[PDB]
């Protein structure tokens, strides 16, 4: 899981 | 004030006891904090419960003879005698010493007490901004995207919902991280400018006071604390420090790709997919190209689902991941006939929304499978 921020 | 006493019917105090113990509830901490504050004075009965945080205030009109004065009492205890006397009930209550006399017909209760001086205060505080909305729009604002709130996260600014006041719209925005939820919604008024951040649990003791059809939502935010008056009711929170994420600088910077499902059909096909998803990591893998969208789901046992559907869509092919239970929470809170999905590549956020209104905006962030 990649995060946006 | 030292000998509290009212009488009032039993319908009056219902609904205002099981408002005001919606703070309370689990962890012992300081007693009293189980307890709700009575106070009696001038015509009125008002009834509080705090956690530290935030407070909800009922008041009760009161007709019958009574005399000023405060206590607090266990809340559970008091509202589940109240709640089990018979319809109809007039419920006697008064200080006696240390005990707080409950009587109804033949019925006596002698609840416990603790001192109204120990009961906890939010400090007093400044409102700089004050509007009145619809209930009804409030609870869109916070339903469109309360689910994408983190929980405990360290970015401790992210337990919580930011709302933002900006022109004549209120908004309310979400984030964990991995996904973003925004919704903004028409007011009527001109407001200033104002973004805090009410805690999670605020955000929820807010929403269940929003029971009530037309009687509206009067709002009032300070520097440090928000409150929201609806009926007879007054809530009050601390809000948290912190700088939230700008939604402005998350939505993807011109997705290119653009496909459009209908929003059932796609809530089913990932529904049953997420069946054979792995139980903690819940990654499904979609592949888009002409006019399909394929999902598959595989888990450690080696299972796997697949769904084809036709969509609308003309553009490269495409592969990506996404945690399927973030994508679940976004169809269900759209509740649409059409959904549109904006795609950039596989390593890039994408925007969700319904097809027929921008009035709220989703993005979640891809997993590399």
């Amino acid at each position: 899981q990649a995060a946006l921020f | 004030a030292s000998h509290m006493k009212f009488t009032v019917e039993r319908e009056h105090l219902l609904k205002p006891l099981q408002q005001v113990s919606g703070p309370l509830g689990g962890r012992p901490t300081l007693p009293i904090l189980g307890n709700l504050l009575l106070q009696v004075a001038d015509g009125t009965l008002s009834l509080t419960g705090t956690d530290l945080e935030m407070e909800m205030v009922a008041r009760v009109a009161l007709v019958q003879p009574h005399e000023p004065g405060a206590t607090t009492v266990p809340a559970r205890k008091f509202f589940d005698i109240c709640r089990g006397l018979p319809e109809g009930a007039e419920i006697a209550v008064q200080l006696e010493g240390e005990r707080m006399l409950v009587r109804s017909g033949r019925s006596r209760f002698s609840l416990s007490t603790l001192p109204a001086a120990d009961f906890p205060n939010l400090d007093d505080w400044q409102s700089e901004v004050e509007f009145t909305l619809p209930q009804a729009t409030m609870k869109r604002l916070i339903e469109a995207t309360q689910f994408s709130m983190a929980h405990q996260d360290v970015r401790y600014y992210l337990n919580g919902m930011l709302f933002e006041t900006e022109g004549e719209e209120l908004r309310t925005v979400a984030t964990d991280g991995h996904r973003l939820a925004v919704c903004s919604m028409p007011i009527g008024q001109s407001l200033p400018s104002h973004s805090v951040i009410v805690p999670r649990k605020g955000v929820i003791e807010l929403m269940r006071m929003l029971d009530g059809g037309d009687n509206p939502l009067r709002v009032q935010i300070g520097s440090n604390n928000i409150r929201a008056h609806v009926g007879d009711f007054i809530f009050t929170s601390k809000l948290v420090d912190g700088r939230f994420p700008d939604y402005r600088r998350v939505l993807p910077k011109n997705p290119d790709k653009h496909l459009e499902a209908g929003c059932d059909l796609l809530k089913q096909a990932f529904a049953r997919a997420a069946i054979l998803s792995n139980e903690k990591f819940r990654g499904v893998r979609l592949w888009v190209s002409e006019n399909q969208l394929k999902i598959t789901a595989n888990n450690p046992e080696q299972e796997e689902a697949e769904e084809i559907l036709d969509v609308t869509y003309s553009g490269a092919e495409m592969e990506i991941g996404f945690n399927v239970s973030y994508v679940l929470d976004v169809l269900n809170a759209l509740k649409c006939e059409n959904v549109r999905m904006m795609l950039t590549d596989s390593v890039s956020s994408v925007q969700i929304e319904d097809a027929a209104s921008q009035s709220a905006a989703y993005v979640v962030m891809p997993m590399r499978l």
